[PDB]
């Protein structure tokens, strides 16, 4: 089994008050049962996921992804749950990222 | 040269003995198409606006051939598990990738067919399409079965006729959009964000398709500098971002550039 | 377009 890399990021370079999307790329894991949810402070997010495809390690990849605009307060971030995490791995959305 | 590829994963249950089926196919690294046999009277469905000028006979022969597909996948989920001596408690996992890339003649260039097991190599077509490579001794029962059938030509008949010849017509069909390269759009980001110093982050966005390479140097050494660098990622329209980053010393920034080389750029870019 | 896999492993 191997674990998932978690990456959180704008699909353009934030601006406060810029609609934008939100993306939780969720990569080189294996076996594909997996559980992603995109947060906004905290809260579970209406998101889209893509068809489950893999790479040529065979390992598998997904992504979550959502319109949002960011501003000065809100936190945004990315919890996935898959048989290799002992608790969930949780991934915090920084716009230098 | 442009590609035509599939990707089908199938996933045995700990459950009733049935198993859940997912494909998706792409042209070069845009998904055109899905299918998943848990949705209700499951179809191959279009995932790119351009294959949606395909008419629903397409569409129905395409489904009756993955569900097909799908059916044979499920027995090999149970084949696989005797040949591994596994009991039938937990799920395993069983998949393949195949398809053809396009040569300067039109005809087919390269092919392959690639099957694992529970995500470790199980069995492969060889590049002359005429014989396998397996991957252990229960890859080789299934090598002299397939030997033994001439499976290797139904490959290899596929990949150089239907294969190709869908892929012309897909790259016809979608000429608007897939015979576009995207550069990246670059720029260099400066986080004085520690007494460790300062951090330089070299940005590439938007870029299709999605093979780049970002490389840091400093002035007066030849090799790459070390770097924190992320996997390349999709940004969500089709195209992918990445970026490399460093610490450098506060005052000095410009001894330091970041070379970006990607198909879309007409030379190598230096970045500072 | 799809390839026609019915071979048993």
């Amino acid at each position: 089994a191997r674990p998932p890399k978690v990456q959180v990021y704008s699909r353009h370079p934030a601006e406060n008050g810029k609609p934008n999307y939100l993306n939780c790329y969720v990569s080189g894991f294996h076996p594909p049962q997996i559980e992603i949810d995109l947060l906004k402070n905290g809260e579970k997010m209406n998101a889209e996921q893509s068809d489950l495809s893999f790479s040529k390690d065979w390992s598998f990849y997904l992504l979550v992804h959502t319109e949002f605009t960011p501003n000065a307060v809100d936190q945004y971030s990315c919890r996935v749950k898959h048989v290799t995490l002992d608790k969930p791995k949780i991934v915090k959305w920084d716009r230098d990222h | 040269p442009h590609s035509l590829s599939y990707f089908y994963t199938a996933v045995s249950r700990p459950d009733r003995g049935d198993s859940r089926f997912i494909a998706v196919g792409y042209v070069d690294d845009t998904q055109f198409v899905r299918f998943d046999n848990y949705a209700p009277n499951p179809r191959m469905e279009p995932r790119v606006p351009w294959i949606q000028q395909e008419g629903q006979d397409y569409w129905d022969e395409e489904t009756r051939k993955v569900k097909d597909n799908a059916q044979t996948y499920g027995v090999g989920l149970n084949t696989l598990r005797g040949y591994y001596n596994q009991s039938e408690a937990g799920s395993h996992t069983l998949q393949s990738m195949f398809g053809c890339y396009l040569g300067p003649d039109g005809l087919l260039l390269h092919g392959y067919r690639q099957d694992a097991y529970d995500g470790a190599d199980y069995i492969a077509l060889n590049e002359d399409l005429r014989s396998w490579t397996a991957a252990d001794m229960a890859a080789q029962i299934t090598k002299r079965k397939w030997e033994a059938a001439n499976v290797a030509e139904r490959r290899r008949s596929y990949l150089q006729g239907l294969c190709v010849e869908s892929l012309r017509r897909y790259l016809e069909m979608g000429k608007d959009t897939l015979q576009r390269a995207e550069p990246p759009k670059t720029h260099v980001t400066r986080h004085p964000s520690s007494d460790l110093g300062v951090t330089l982050r070299c940005w590439a966005l938007g870029f299709y398709p999605k093979e780049i390479s970002l490389t840091w140097q400093r002035e007066g050494q030849d090799q790459s500098q070390d770097m924190e660098l992320v996997e390349t990622r999709p940004s969500g329209d089709g195209t992918f971002q990445k970026w490399a980053a460093l610490v450098v010393p506060p005052g000095e920034e410009q001894s330091y550039t970041c070379h970006v080389q990607h198909e879309g750029l007409q030379e190598p870019l230096t970045l500072r | 377009e799809s390839d026609t896999v019915g071979w048993s492993w």
